[PDB]
């Protein structure tokens, strides 16, 4: 059992860390994206 | 700017983000369930041992 | 902590105590009975002589 264990175990405390480091990275390439979305409209600028 | 019809940026954005969710949805599987293998999409060794 | 699908810690601790509880039953046994042999689970040249 205890031989078996260590095939399939979650290990909460890198599992967590993944999590974390996960969530961070989307917030951060939403934000990125968002900000990106704004660089065509500079356009309209040179339009009128 | 000089480009509209294609916005390369957003599309590595978005390639990096699908990636990024990837990675966070196995890890919220991996957590929510107690195992690691999880039906093996992983290794096959593993479960098979 | 790291891992809660299997805790070897409580286990082996479960298995320490059941080695413990044969000794307590054999001891309580030969205890409330006069004779040491007591129907031999233990040595039988001892219960043959």
């Amino acid at each position: 059992s205890e031989a078996q264990s260590r095939i399939q175990d979650a290990d909460y405390a890198t599992e967590v860390s993944n999590m974390s480091k996960a969530q961070i990275i989307q917030q951060a390439g939403n934000s990125v994206l968002a900000k990106a979305n704004q660089v065509p409209q500079q356009v309209l600028s040179l339009l009128q | 700017a000089q480009v509209i019809n294609t916005n390369s940026l957003s599309l590595i954005t978005q390639n990096n983000i699908n990636k990024n969710q990837s990675a966070l949805s196995s890890s919220i599987e991996r957590l929510s369930s107690g195992l690691r293998i999880n039906s093996a999409k992983d290794d096959a060794a593993g479960q098979a041992i």
